[PDB]
């Protein structure tokens, strides 16, 4: 049956060039053209390169011209867009897909391949910094306080942060981190306490990263 | 940016969809360079008169290629052959998709015109793809020759020459020949028993009530006609068990339109990312030099193509005419009209119905009836004989 | 070229109509074919409707198209039920995508999210950082988008926010953190961070010391 399976997603270095190998299964290859559409992280998707149902015809959108190349063989039944000197917003969801037709200028999608991750970043394992989160001014709406402490520039994940070596489980939640530009996480634990306890009452939060080997004990 | 495409066409209900195709067309590879224009004129009144329109008003609006319908009343004694000449100087192709004598097939009178409409001569690849599965090999050949009646046979033997096997003799007489039941002693004083048979829809009407009384019809007589045979005034005259036959899409010109647009349009985008493209001229006024970019737009039209439109897949040959073409097998069953299968094309899938050759029987005569026929020939010399 | 418009996330009860719009800005609407694909999560994605009004083979009907321009746009029409249409909605009319479109279930009442706003940390501001903290939970569909605004303007720069997750009490919780300068925090009179929930918004307000 129709199916476009892809694989040999991982993470490379920026600049280096890549080798990427989408095969097919099923369906006659040879009457249908090859779509190279993918989506990202945090938005939607944009078509890019459509290869003849032979050779020739190799169409681009706008910001398709350099690096951003197509090619593929009716041979072994193989489809070979390769990339070379990637940067940092080519890390992704890359999908090899076919158009209804020979042809690709119509945009005619269906069978939206399998999905593939390229990862292009900077790869190194870094400490986390931990920063005492302040809470209000000693205002209170319901008698609760907003207090935690921030773990930043932490990679890989995951991490675990507890507070006073966990023996206050009640009113915490350690919100899952973020992935910034610098390839590292990012995170927060708040707990929630009588606003009284402001002032009178010490709280530690403790972070734990085996990756990285780093703990710190903060008391904000 | 406009890609004028004209295409002259039968009276204006048949012309009415092609505004409504550009429109699709210029939807689907849209972009702001392939803004096509259409201008397309009914099939004129006489010849000359149409054939100073063409110049007139298509060229005379710069066209790119053209397209050519049959005219919807008449008969095919005024197919347009102008346009083929018209269009001859500048090398432009042109596409036909109804028109169909197979006059137009070879590319030395016509120079550049490929047909959406398969020609006649492709029976001779559909009884050479049925007769090697049916327990019969040796076969009689009786058509009829005015320029098609070589065309058959010819095909027959290019495709019966790679297997060292050979056909019978081949009765070539005049089109429009009355009286000719002298060569059916000929023929059928050889041991083969089938005959294949080719002609117009008079000529077959002559030669076929001119056969009664002489016993050609009946069990291991089985007959060979095409759709020129069965289709037209010859309908109420067949034996009982006749080969039929009809073809899949005959009057439905708007999916050939569809197709047809969608292949040039393809072919178009293509072109508009080549080298220079010479502007075409005024017209037939003035100029008469060489349109450099015109067998280069042939160059790929003849090949690819490979589309996916409503008549299904169509699949040029080295010289014009189409491939793989479906087609519906009819069978003739006492006065009635039943199939017996579909021929996709180059694959033989007949159904599993009742069928009914001449004579009544359900089988497979031999090509040849009874045996020991052949004969000694030596010559008097040493103690051998 | 030219932009779509396709709603951020939709809510409805299962037995209800739903609608989905995708609006051209530049050009007319049906100039171009816009093609309806749908991508379930944690799936490889499915197309729905395409050429304004067609429906694949063994799609079982119940997938509309609306082509009609009136304020230059078109919308993808399903009939009411929820047995799995909890996906996302994505339009493609030529060689552009739209934001795109999460559809969720109703099933627990919803409810106003919690946005809590933490001013930088002074030990930060002597490391010349300065990091804000916007983390918003507890809100039913986890589907909310984060804004900071500059006391007179929207600002973009250094908006950090991870995507919402569903916790154990069948709610969803997500983060938002913000990368600032310390010149640039002392320099605006406050700072927020805007979420809408619902279509109500809530706007959370700091001021330095």
């Amino acid at each position: 049956e129709v199916q476009l399976v892809e694989s040999g997603g991982g993470l490379v270095q920026p600049g280096r060039s890549l080798r990427l190998s989408c095969a097919a299964s099923g369906f006659t290859f040879d009457d249908y053209a090859m779509h190279w559409v993918r989506q990202v992280p945090g938005k939607g998707l944009e078509w890019v390169s459509g290869i003849s149902w032979s050779s020739g015809s190799i169409g681009y959108a706008d910001s398709v011209k350099g690096r951003f190349t197509i090619s593929r063989d009716n041979a072994k039944n193989s489809l070979y867009l390769q990339m070379n000197s990637l940067r940092a917003e080519d890390t992704a969801l890359y999908y090899c897909a076919k158009d209804r037709a020979s042809s690709w200028y119509a945009y005619g999608m269906d069978v939206w391949g399998q999905g593939t991750l390229v990862t292009v970043s900077s790869a190194s394992t870094k400490g986390p910094s931990v920063f005492p989160l302040a809470p209000s001014s000693k205002s209170t709406s319901g008698g609760t306080a907003a207090l935690g402490c921030l773990v930043k520039d932490y990679f890989p994940e995951p991490v675990t942060v507890s507070w006073n070596s966990g023996a206050l489980t009640s009113g915490v939640h350690t919100f899952p981190a973020v992935l910034q530009s610098s390839g590292l996480y990012s995170l927060s634990s708040v707990v929630t306490v009588p606003s009284s306890s402001l002032g009178t009452q010490t709280y530690i939060c403790n972070v734990n990263h085996k990756p990285s080997n780093t703990k710190v004990d903060k008391k904000v | 940016k406009i890609v004028n495409i004209g295409a002259v066409l039968s009276t204006r209900k048949h012309e009415q969809m092609f505004r409504e195709a550009v429109n699709q067309a210029n939807k689907r590879h849209g972009s702001w360079k392939i803004q096509l224009n259409a201008t397309s004129v009914t099939h004129k009144p006489n010849a000359i008169q149409m054939a100073l329109s063409v110049c007139e008003d298509l060229i005379s609006s710069q066209v790119y290629a053209i397209l050519v319908s049959h005219p919807p009343t008449p008969n095919d004694h005024f197919t347009p052959t102008p346009v083929s000449y018209t269009a001859g100087f500048y090398r432009i192709p042109v596409l036909g998709l109804t028109t169909r004598m197979s006059i137009y097939s070879d590319k030395s009178i016509h120079l550049s015109f490929l047909r959406t409409v398969p020609p006649y001569s492709h029976q001779s690849s559909v009884w050479f793809e049925m007769m090697r599965v049916y327990s019969w090999n040796h076969i009689i050949l009786l058509v009829s020759d005015d320029h098609e009646g070589r065309a058959a046979q010819k095909r027959l033997e290019t495709l019966l020459e790679e297997r060292e096997s050979k056909a019978e003799k081949v009765l070539q007489f005049d089109p429009g020949t009355k009286n000719v039941t002298a060569l059916l002693m000929e023929a059928k004083e050889l041991e083969a028993r089938v005959i294949i048979l080719s002609a117009s829809e008079d000529d077959a009407a002559t030669v076929y009530r001119a056969a009664a009384m002489l016993n050609m019809t009946g069990s291991g007589y089985v007959w060979l006609v095409g759709e020129r045979e069965i289709s037209g005034n010859a309908l109420r005259y067949a034996p009982d068990g006749i080969l039929g036959l009809q073809l899949i899409n005959g009057k439905n010109e708007s999916a050939h339109i569809s197709d047809a647009v969608g292949v040039v349009a393809q072919a178009v985008h293509e072109l508009l990312e080549k080298e220079n493209i010479t502007d075409p001229p005024r017209g037939c006024v003035g100029n008469t030099n060489i349109w450099k970019t015109g067998p280069l737009f042939k160059r790929v039209l003849m090949s690819s193509k490979y589309a996916d439109g409503v008549t299904g897949r169509v699949e040029f040959n080295e010289d014009g005419d189409r491939k793989f073409a479906n087609y519906s097998i009819m069978n003739l069953q006492n006065r009635k009209l039943v199939q017996v299968g579909i021929y996709n094309g180059t694959h033989v899938i007949p159904n599993d119905r009742k069928i009914i050759w001449p004579g009544g029987e359900t089988e497979k005569p031999r090509g040849y009836q009874m045996s020991t026929r052949l004969k000694i020939v030596t010559i008097h010399q040493e103690p051998f004989v | 070229n030219f932009m779509l418009t396709q709603p951020h996330s939709v809510s409805e009860s299962p037995g209800k109509t739903v609608t989905i719009s995708c609006t051209r800005s530049s050009g007319s609407i049906a100039s171009n074919y816009v093609q309806w694909y749908q991508q379930r999560p944690g799936s490889s994605p499915t197309t729905v409707i395409y050429d304004d009004n067609q429906r694949p083979s063994g799609v079982p009907n119940r997938f509309s198209g609306s082509i009609d321009s009136s304020s230059n746009s078109a919308s993808l029409i399903i009939s009411g039920l929820k047995t799995e249409d909890e996906a996302d909605y994505y339009c493609q009319s030529t060689r552009v995508f739209g934001g795109g479109t999460k559809l969720t279930v109703l099933g627990q009442p919803k409810a106003a999210p919690s946005v809590t706003l933490f001013p930088p940390s002074s030990e930060e501001l002597q490391a010349n950082k300065a990091t804000l903290v916007c983390l918003i939970s507890d809100f039913y569909p986890g589907a909310v988008t984060v804004a900071w605004k500059a006391d007179s303007s929207p600002v973009k720069a250094g908006v950090e926010t991870t995507t919402p997750s569903k916790q154990s009490n069948n709610k969803y919780a997500a983060s938002s953190y913000l990368s600032l300068t310390p010149e640039q925090w002392k320099s605006h009179r406050s700072y927020s961070c805007q979420v809408t929930h619902e279509g109500s918004t809530v706007e959370k307000t700091v001021a330095p010391t």
